[PDB]
């Protein structure tokens, strides 16, 4: 169950032989390429001087 | 006037009760075939409409 999308709809309906139709196998989303922490310019610096 | 179609929604658990949660997705696979069924559910109204 992860080669062929054909594989998938086997493995789905649990059969060999899948009739004629449209199958709904399984679900993707596009994963975050990566994170984005933003936050404020800093405004209030300590005087540590 | 008669109502004949309706909105062919389609829910999919993995992602609506807990997307980017792996370890949601396995606890979800331990409560076993509501979602596959859930699908299922949701597949045969919107095939009805
Ligand atoms: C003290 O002055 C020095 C001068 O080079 C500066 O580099 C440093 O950041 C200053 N430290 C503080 C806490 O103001």
């Amino acid at each position: 169950c992860a080669l062929d999308p054909l594989s998938e709809t086997k493995c789905t309906l649990k059969s060999f032989t899948v009739e004629k139709g449209i199958y709904q196998t399984s679900n993707f989303r596009v994963q975050p390429t990566e994170s984005i922490v933003r936050f404020p310019n800093i405004t209030n610096l300590c005087p540590f001087g | 006037i008669l109502p004949v179609s309706m909105t062919k929604t389609s829910v999919d658990c993995t992602m609506y009760i807990c997307g980017d949660s792996t370890e949601c997705s396995n606890l979800l696979l331990q409560y076993g075939s509501f979602c596959t069924q859930l699908n299922r559910a949701l597949t045969g109204i919107a095939v009805e409409q």
